[PDB]
RNA sequence: UACAAACCAUGAAAGUGUGGCCUAUCGAUCCUUUAGUCCCUCGGAAUUUGAGGCUAGAGGUGCCAGAAAAGUUACCACAGGG
RNA sequence: AAGACCCUGUUGAGCUUGACUCUAGUUUGACAUUGUGAAAAGACAUGGAGGGUGUAGAAUAAGUGGGAGCUUCGGCGCCGGUGAAAUACCACUACCUCUAUAGUUUUUUUACUUAUUCAAUGAAGCGGAGCUGGAGGUCAAACUCCACGUUCUAGCAUUAAGCCCUCUGGGCGAUCCGGGUUGAAGACAUUGUCAGGUGGGGAGUUUGGCUGGGGCGGCACAUCUGUUAAACGAUAACGCAGGUGU
RNA sequence: UGAUGGUCAGAAAGUGAUGUUGACACAAUGUGAUUUCUGCCCAGUGCUCUGAAUGUCAAAGUGAAGAAAUUCAACCAAGCGC
RNA sequence: CCAUCGACCGAUCCUGAUGUGUUCGGAUGGAUUUGAGUAAGAGCAUAGCUGUUGGGACCCGAAAGAUGGUGAACUAUGCCUG
RNA sequence: UGACCUCAAAUCAGGUAGGACUACCCGCUGAACUUAAGCAUAUCAAUAAGCGGAGGAAAAGAAACCAACAGGGAUUGCCUCA
């Protein structure tokens, strides 16, 4: 039966809010990183999975971004929008292993515009991209600041080759219960992605850059 | 098919001090395992060695001793 | 056996062909099994397994309208029978 | 004297047998009765702590979500250069290993005794220890072992003599301790329930028809050709010459 | 057949016969005084003996697939087979 | 009321409109098929004869089977005492 | 020198059970003749016989009921369902 315990996660985000308001810390709010256990599966043998919905509130409170290109790009994220780019290395580079490797290891997300359909599997391809990059579906007549602020809420949950995958998002600024079920509104992918779905769970841990675990599933 | 000699352990035979050349020779037995110790299945063995060997002199060539 | 409604074979065609040129060459209820319709039911409401139905074959009864079946009696019994 | 021989009846019975169908009993297995230890091959789980590449980073990754001297210090220092992935890292998770805690865990061996099982006695002397001698040869100091009232005789042995303390009684005589009557057997037997085998010892029943009696034979029992069949058709017999289950 | 036994009894039992018994005994058969002899056959049917490896092989147990009912497989006591 | 040819209802097979939870719906028009039907109700009730089935079944009749009891005053065998 | 627990004895003090009847009633146990035109599952029949236990009635009884409705509402009996 579904091991959902919102009341369990309520007292837990408070115990997280303990080492993030009470107990001890630097002073304030940080990176929420509650974990699971993940058993009853198989990193090999079966296949793959993925699931991304833009989580209720804002996770990454200081998201890192590198808007690729200029064409129809930048011109949509000038002035009030920061970041952007000035091509330059889009004609050079492409031989330097770094710079693009630097861009990947520096900033946390790029874009996809409408001209990036070339660069992602051409100027990079085996050089980058497939190594762990996700172009952002952004164009002109779109949601703009709304759908790229929702990028902070655009989580993932893909499969690799480890029975770990206990990632999390959010920050402690959230009200007493703003998380709790917001994290539960992230478990939905993680459920449907596994084989027996709600069964392939081994444990569960409430934690951040501040806690250990407070007796959870 | 198995070469039973890989599991054999060699032991040294010592004669009593009444004789002179107490280094009689060597024997073997299956190596000591969990079920059977090599020691207990090894006691009770009898060696028949000529007395001339136990004393060096060839005058005892016609007597043979069981140890 | 002769037609009715299909789908085919053959022949230039008319025609012929619904097993063997004709007169013999074979098999119910119950059960099982396969095929068909992919249809009806499991009766508090559903899904999927399973089960049960409807139609057509096979498995067989040769004592062949189709029980499941070894002897002995001079120790013998009963109902009868010209 | 409602043939006892003979036949018929979809009537029996006594008896027999690998006839059909069963059965008491018995055998074999599993579960329960069923508990306590040790060892073996091993598997696990749980607590520890610890472990790692082929290059390149001289620096040993084995993972994936992030900042900043936390620990007086500042050894090593904290994304910027070197790798596919980074040198105090941490918040913790996730795997795996090859070391340890003495956790349950399967199969084989042997220890226990309290369940269960066998036997005896008017539940009489059990278990352990100690006195006394006989030995070991003592080589420190008495450790080990043995014995601890009866054997020429077809008699007798029963309700303590004696000693100590005074307490018409207490003790020794008759060594102390444990109140397990004493052996055997033992978690196996046995017993309970299913399961496989065996089971004329026993139970129930059956064991065609036609037929010049019945039986044996044959099939005239389902059938086909020609004829008997007597000029439509029909027509019997264990009539004639033959055929079918392919 | 050496008693945790042979043969037999009982529906069961903390139940019985042999048994106040112990192989010179009890129990089961065949033949049938004495004399002289009891030949060949163990292939059949029984009875009996070993089971180290070993075909078949129940329930329980084990493994796998499945959502499960279930299915499949390995192992498999005695007996049969040898 | 008789023979005959039709119509309607249900089952079976064929066709498959507007439409649609796009797989449901099933208009319309057909078919040597089929029902114990419709097609201006005839039934319900009581009684009687005759006929049917189950019953003791027109009356009497077995050899057998089962359940529960009574006998070793005869007689078979053992024991005890004469 | 006294409690407690367990277990005994008494012609202790005072009580209570047994046995009977058969038509009905509550249970256990349990056939076969018979029918099937044979017969074994089946039927006779959850019947006869055998055993235990009551009363004027016994038993059952105030839902771990029936339902599938617009819901009924302890048990029992008749009529019906059938
Ligand atoms: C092998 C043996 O010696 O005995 C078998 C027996 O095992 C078999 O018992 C079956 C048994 O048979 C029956 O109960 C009857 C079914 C129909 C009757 C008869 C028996 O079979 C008949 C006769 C003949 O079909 C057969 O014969 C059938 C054999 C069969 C085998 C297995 C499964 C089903 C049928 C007709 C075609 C119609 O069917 C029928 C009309 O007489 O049904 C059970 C469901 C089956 O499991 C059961 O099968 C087994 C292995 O036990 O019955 C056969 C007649 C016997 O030959
Ligand atoms: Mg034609
Ligand atoms: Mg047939
Ligand atoms: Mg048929
Ligand atoms: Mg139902
Ligand atoms: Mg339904
Ligand atoms: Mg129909
Ligand atoms: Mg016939
Ligand atoms: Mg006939
Ligand atoms: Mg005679
Ligand atoms: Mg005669
Ligand atoms: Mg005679
Ligand atoms: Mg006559
Ligand atoms: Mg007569
Ligand atoms: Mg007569
Ligand atoms: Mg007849
Ligand atoms: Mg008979
Ligand atoms: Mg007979
Ligand atoms: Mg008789
Ligand atoms: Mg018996
Ligand atoms: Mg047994
Ligand atoms: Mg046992
Ligand atoms: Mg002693
Ligand atoms: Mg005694
Ligand atoms: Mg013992
Ligand atoms: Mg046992
Ligand atoms: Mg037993
Ligand atoms: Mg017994
Ligand atoms: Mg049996
Ligand atoms: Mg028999
Ligand atoms: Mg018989
Ligand atoms: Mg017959
Ligand atoms: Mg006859
Ligand atoms: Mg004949
Ligand atoms: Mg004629
Ligand atoms: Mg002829
Ligand atoms: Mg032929
Ligand atoms: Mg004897
Ligand atoms: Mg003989
Ligand atoms: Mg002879
Ligand atoms: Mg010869
Ligand atoms: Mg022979
Ligand atoms: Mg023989
Ligand atoms: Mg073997
Ligand atoms: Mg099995
Ligand atoms: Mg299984
Ligand atoms: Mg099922
Ligand atoms: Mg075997
Ligand atoms: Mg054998
Ligand atoms: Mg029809
Ligand atoms: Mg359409
Ligand atoms: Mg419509
Ligand atoms: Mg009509
Ligand atoms: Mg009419
Ligand atoms: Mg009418
Ligand atoms: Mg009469
Ligand atoms: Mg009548
Ligand atoms: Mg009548
Ligand atoms: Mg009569
Ligand atoms: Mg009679
Ligand atoms: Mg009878
Ligand atoms: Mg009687
Ligand atoms: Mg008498
Ligand atoms: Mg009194
Ligand atoms: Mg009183
Ligand atoms: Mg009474
Ligand atoms: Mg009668
Ligand atoms: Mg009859
Ligand atoms: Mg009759
Ligand atoms: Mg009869
Ligand atoms: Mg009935
Ligand atoms: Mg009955
Ligand atoms: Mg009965
Ligand atoms: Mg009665
Ligand atoms: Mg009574
Ligand atoms: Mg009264
Ligand atoms: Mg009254
Ligand atoms: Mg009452
Ligand atoms: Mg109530
Ligand atoms: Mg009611
Ligand atoms: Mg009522
Ligand atoms: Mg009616």
């Amino acid at each position: 039966m579904s091991k959902i315990t919102s009341s369990g996660v309520r007292e837990n985000v408070h115990k997280l809010l303990e080492y993030s308001t009470e107990t001890k810390k630097r002073n304030f709010l940080e990176t929420v990183e509650l974990q699971v256990g993940l058993k009853n599966y198989d990193p090999q043998r079966d296949k793959r999975f993925s699931g991304t919905l833009k989580l209720p509130q804002v996770p990454r409170p200081n998201m890192t971004i590198c808007i690729f290109g200029d064409a129809f790009d930048v011109d949509r994220a000038k002035s009030l929008g920061v970041d952007a780019m000035s091509v330059d290395d889009l004609k050079k580079l492409n031989k330097n292993k770094k710079l693009i490797k630097k861009l990947a290891k520096k900033y946390n997300a790029f874009i996809a515009s409408e001209v990036l359909i070339k660069q992602i599997p051409r100027l990079l391809g085996p050089t980058l991209s497939k190594a762990g990059k996700f172009p952002t579906p952004v164009s002109h007549n779109d949601d703009l600041y709304s759908k790229v602020t929702d990028v902070k809420s655009t989580i993932k949950f893909q499969l690799k080759k480890v029975l770990c995958l206990a990632v999390a998002v959010g920050n402690v600024d959230m009200e007493e219960d703003v998380l709790v079920n917001q994290i539960m509104m992230a478990a939905n992918f993680l459920v449907s992605l596994l084989k027996k779905n709600w069964q392939n769970v081994g444990s569960l841990v409430i934690k951040s850059t501040m806690g250990p675990s407070f007796r959870i599933y | 098919v198995v070469d039973p000699f890989t599991r054999k352990d060699w032991f040294d035979i010592k004669a009593p001090t009444t004789f002179e050349n107490r280094n009689v020779g060597k024997t073997l037995i299956n190596r000591s395992t969990g079920l059977k110790n090599a020691a207990d299945g090894l006691k009770g063995r009898v060696f028949e060695v000529c007395l001339a060997d136990l004393q060096g002199s060839e005058d005892h060539s016609y007597r043979k001793i069981k140890l």
